[PDB]
């Protein structure tokens, strides 16, 4: 009588197939609007910043605000070089996926700026704990495409000896920690790696990565807690692309909140940054890195971007969101935006663009030819079956010895 | 009446039936709602019953299982999903420490009539985290009940039965068998369910009794204890070996149909255990131990077991890992040897 | 060169055996200073309150401020009765433990106000999900002591038939959910219970409980996320007693942060309340319940208090904290503070106080006697060994049937 | 030289030795630091080596193991603790999906030379969450190494050995054996280690090889395969029955000493498996299955296993649950029957 019946509440994306998304839910800010706090700023004094948007490049491509200071155009160039290489590589692999040359692939269309951006702000020795979607990091550190593709193929030449699903890369020399299909686990692992660096009086930092969806996983909260408790030199990266397969970020707990907000909550200085503004990505990443390396503490950055492509090759986004959704995303295309800016200040041109595209297209095609020379799905040219039992333990134990012998 | 269904459509039907039968039944999990699941297994359900009954969940396995435990304590009947069996681990605590022991530790005051569907099994180039068989992680938990179907008919019936059971059920689904049966021959492209026995699925309500195994191929030479994808592997392998092997689909892993098993080996005099799961401390060892305990004198040879290697599920070496008709076949010859 | 060696940070409590604790870290407020928001307040507007302190009773025992409205003296008297009962029960059970009549016990000395306060603000049908330290709820809800001591003894009369370690109570009829040894698990389970209540369009709400130390456990984050995503009718209670066995709350992630703050971070309206102010405990709890029952969403409350007694009967606090620590705790003793207040307003007196103390002493002594009639540790008088196989499953399965006959 | 030590003191010494011997060694967990651990197992270690080497952790098992995995990735050698084996569950994902597969999935680029000490076992009125034996939740994990000592000497030797091993090691410590040996007789008050053989612990560095079992009581009648508390339970039950049983303390659960086992059973012609953990799919099942495979013909009788009932560990019915000398002895007579 007195109380109306309670109702379960289930969040829904404003946009469904056959409609138009209402991108109002993204609390956005104009370029240069957000301030640049000191590297020693207390976590508590970062609250506003967790609910706003650090962004440099405006609508017309001009840089605004304090985040625009001290930005070497040579770095932006490497950035442009990194994003394009990534995107082109991505395109290529999707195709080799259709033509049944590759088992499985995940794109990073629309997110190329983030990994590359941060990668360029870090040292090669600063180990990254990436998800399956930060191949841009590998690209910005100029990793052999041949070996990347070989892994994508499970060749006789796969560095992981075909033990691991395509894209689940591992490149210790590139400061790129072995990817695991299990979500979120790497976020805690990053914090531990930083704790180690701190324990040995080193100066290396950990770069941790996670998506919007995976923040709901328990290792997310474990990472923030440990990063905070021990003041570990970690950069904690949340990549909010609005989606987790078919699931809108509101079901991840984004409704009326921010992911950056959860860092402030556990006493970690937090930024929410335009994920498609390369300059902003670079500027925010440098800040966090410097904060960490100075020994002033961990940082949480929520990168606001959009998962423009399919979740994976097995995915069909047209079954749960508007097909033309990316067209309307207020933060546009990272490559497009950097391009406009880089031309307008005179360190880029349609010419260098077209050429750089052309050279990377060539580079991937070559490496793909180079890698396939060592096998395919179709070719039984794959790693040995006897290798299947190695590295399970340091020394092949008796029982695996029998199991290999029996083959 | 009846309709020809795939495993996917059968499981979906089971949930549609029970969703209708019992007001307290609720279905949730990752991508389960609007999208209808990354495997179609829940298509249309939300449209039909409303978000309050079928809904999308955050990516949190312990959250999913944990809330379900609370929902059960209130008096609902949660049928909850975990996208891949390989990702149950974060829910381990809620599963072993809470769901399994809720009835025991409260002297029946609170119960957990939950069902956890987890797609399992390999043979699909899944790799390390898209294809493991963690049934031994559950069978060892007192208070749990582990079940795995091998065909659409049993898939619907065992699922309905499972949801209705007042004990917590780990419902393992072999994704290899989702679209059609699979014998381990990747050379021969796979046929759909419509061209096979047991795709004839009743539209309405029905059950397949728990704790009751099924003799797939009656034989006299060897008893073959198996379940899931390896059922069809054992069948084809029995035909290729020539060996007149009796193929038993346990259907209910644990608790199991002990009598049907003992009866087969008692007649036969030899048995081979087959499962995708890794060898050491897998479910096969309990099966071997059980047979040995109850069929020792009637045993004409050592109990063999053809399983996956003690190694994480690889990608490229897929068919060298998965226990196929050849590797199973060899064991059928090996047991029949004097 | 450029960068100094990184150093691992490890938090330490200011007070150790032979020192004095500096309770400055408690972000304390004066009574009446914290405002009382409307029950429909946005979670974001609760940010300041998550970093202050809701307090009613001042150093003189006068009720101050907006939380001091609509307070029935009768409810307070029931509160004092509940707190006294709890403390006397605890002390007596500690004696019985030493006399080897019981195997193990855990006091809630100094925390009696919290549980009892929320209990009296909810309905009997609102299910609480307590830890092992909310026995004050059972006392506020007038549960049979005979039946409680029985479980404590693992009697022939134990309601849980000896299946459970002492104190791991289960009282469905009193809205007291089966206690588990595994920490935090109940915090999620609570949210689900609330979701269930919401799914069926009920008006029952769920009361969750967790300690400071336990907030680090993964199910804490799980709970907040689900409670926030689904707007679940839960009151999420964090009891900050400054300690987790030997660990100071700073190692749990409390340094420069509050636990209330983590609610705001996940977009849940959050309050930080004086745990030893019964009026504030009732008033805060009433508000949270009202918010919840009206479908306005979950609430988080950090109860600031102090773990006055040993962690358990197996614990010695003098090995890790100052012996005199309770005397120094700025928020005093809940019973002591209400007593002062209730006398000052003319609804209590030394006379009633000494009387009430007397009756609960008698009641517990009688109850202990009624209980030991039915067995003890020495007396082999316990539940049958064949009731050991029951209730594992709904119907005792064949292997259990065999194992029972085998005994 | 040599000092008389309890299991607690021996374990504490092992960490003290390795903490000194290797700069990369680190020790942490809940209450492990200042306080010295709820079981005294790390007393003074923080005082001696400083906060950065030995420290208290938050209550997060997944966090503890997870950060440890990261530290190992960096190149440290973390010896980390979980208060009770009963509470490993929240770290199941970090244990199975990360620690155990780290070397394999990275092809040696990254390793996890970790050690998790978890006190286990009942016989102490522990109840459901203070006394379970979850060794079967680890032996089935490809990539892990499971070890359980049964005395101070072995405790230190095996702990130093495990810490140095470059494979992740689950180090189970039977808390029942912490202060002294325990045969299962609660009637007879328990004696300390100082009055018992194997309390003579070397002060300095030494090991006890992994993969190596040990005959505790040389016998001819039956092979008794066991570990932990049940070692002493078997020794006393052997004396009570009269049966001349060979008591084998496996020490390393998995991988194990297959040879020492097969050799005993091959001589004996019969074996009994004894452990605290619940029967179904426990570690016992693998032991039976292995013995059945390698000693089928020499087998004079069915392999018996005396274990904890398939029930969550109760409180009052402690001695009704725990496999005591009486219940073990009964099984020793049963196998010796024609």
């Amino acid at each position: 009588n007195e109380y109306a019946p309670l109702r379960l509440h289930v969040p829904e994306p404003t946009g469904r197939p056959g409609c138009q998304t209402d991108f109002s839910y993204l609390r956005l800010n104009d370029a240069g609007q957000a301030r640049k706090p000191p590297v020693d700023v207390d976590a508590a004094d970062t609250a506003d910043l967790s609910y706003s948007l650090v962004r440099v490049l405006d609508e017309q491509g001009d840089a605004q605000g304090p985040w625009a200071e001290d930005i070497d155009p040579q770095i932006l160039r490497q950035g442009m070089r990194a994003m394009l290489k990534t995107r082109i590589f991505d395109s290529r692999m999707v195709v080799a996926q259709r033509q049944k040359k590759m088992s499985f692939y995940m794109q990073s269309l629309g997110e190329e700026a983030i990994g590359s951006g941060q990668a360029l702000a870090l040292n090669r020795t600063d180990m990254c704990f990436p998800t399956y979607r930060q191949q841009s990091i590998l690209m910005a550190r100029d990793v052999s495409l041949v070996e990347m593709i070989c892994q994508l193929l499970s060749n006789e030449r796969d560095p992981l000896k075909g033990r691991q699903l395509p894209i689940m890369y591992s490149v210790r020399e590139a400061g790129f920690f072995t990817i695991s299909g299990n979500l979120a686990t790497q976020f805690v692992q990053a914090v531990g790696w930083a704790m180690a660096s701190a324990i040995k009086g080193d100066t290396k930092i950990a770069s941790a990565w996670i998506g919007d969806g995976a923040t709901a996983e328990s290792d997310f909260h474990t990472a923030l807690t440990f990063a905070h408790v021990y003041r570990a030199p970690v950069i904690l990266n949340v990549v909010n692309n609005q989606w987790a397969i078919s699931t809108f970020q509101a079901i991840a707990g984004g409704e009326s909140t921010t992911f950056a907000g959860r860092g402030v909550g556990c006493g970690i200085a937090s930024l929410r940054v335009d994920g498609n503004d390369f300059v902003a990505v670079y500027a925010a990443s440098r800040w966090a890195a410097e904060r960490a390396r100075r020994g002033l503490g961990p940082s949480l950055i929520e990168w606001v971007t959009y998962r423009a492509g399919p979740h994976s090759t097995s995915d069909d986004p047209s079954k749960y969101r508007p097909a033309d959704d990316w067209s309307h995303f207020p933060l546009g295309d990272p490559i497009a935006r950097l391009k406009q800016h880089l031309i307008k200040i005179g360190h880029w041109s349609e010419e260098e663009h077209q050429a750089t595209t052309a050279e990377f297209e060539a580079a991937v095609i070559a490496a793909q030819k180079e890698a396939e020379q060592y096998g395919t799905l179709a070719n039984g040219h794959i790693p040995s079956a006897a290798s299947m039992f190695e590295d399970v333990y340091k020394e092949m134990p008796d029982h695996l010895r029998r199991q290999r012998q029996e083959l | 009446a009846t309709t020809t269904m795939t495993m996917i459509q059968a499981l979906r039907s089971a949930m549609d039936v029970m969703l209708e039968r019992d007001d307290n039944v609720v279905v949730y999990g990752q991508d389960v709602g609007y999208f209808g699941g990354v495997f179609r297994c829940t298509e249309g359900l939300q449209t039909k019953y409303g978000k309050s009954r079928v809904f999308d969940a955050p990516i949190s396995e312990s959250g999913i299982v944990g809330t379900a435990v609370g929902m059960g304590a209130y008096g609902l009947r949660p049928v909850v999903e975990i996208q891949f069996a390989d990702y149950f681990y974060p829910a381990s605590d809620q599963i072993v420490s809470e769901m399994a022991r809720l009835r025991y530790r409260s002297a029946g005051e609170f119960i957990a009539p939950l069902t956890l569907r987890m797609p399992c099994g390999g043979g699909i180039y899944g790799g390390q985290t898209h294809s493991q068989s963690p049934e031994a992680m559950f069978t060892q938990v007192c208070g749990l009940r582990t079940v795995m179907p091998s065909n659409p008919y049993d898939a619907k019936g065992l699922l309905i039965a499972s949801i209705e059971c007042d004990d917590p059920v780990i419902f393992l689904e072999p994704k290899r068998l989702y679209n059609g049966p699979f014998d381990g021959h990747h050379d021969r492209p796979v046929t759909p369910w419509s061209k096979h026995p047991h795709s004839a699925v009743p539209d309405g309500y029905y059950t397949v009794p728990l704790d009751k195994a099924a003799i797939t191929r009656p034989g006299n030479d060897v008893s073959v204890l198996t379940y899931g994808t390896t059922v069809y592997v054992a069948q084809v392998a029995a035909e290729e070996s020539g060996v007149d092997a009796e193929v038993i689909d346990l259907r209910s892993l644990w608790p199991l149909d002990l009598d049907t098993i003992v009866e087969s080996v008692k007649k036969t005099g030899r048995c081979v255990v087959v499962h995708e799961a890794t060898r050491t401390c897998g479910f096969g060892a309990e099966l071997v131990s059980l047979v040995q305990e109850h069929c020792f004198h009637h045993l004409e040879a050592p109990i063999e077991r053809v399983t996956g290697w003690d190694t994480p599920y690889p990608h490229a070496q897929e068919w060298a890992y998965f226990p196929g008709p050849s590797r199973v076949g060899a064991a059928l010859k090996k047991v029949m040897e004097v």
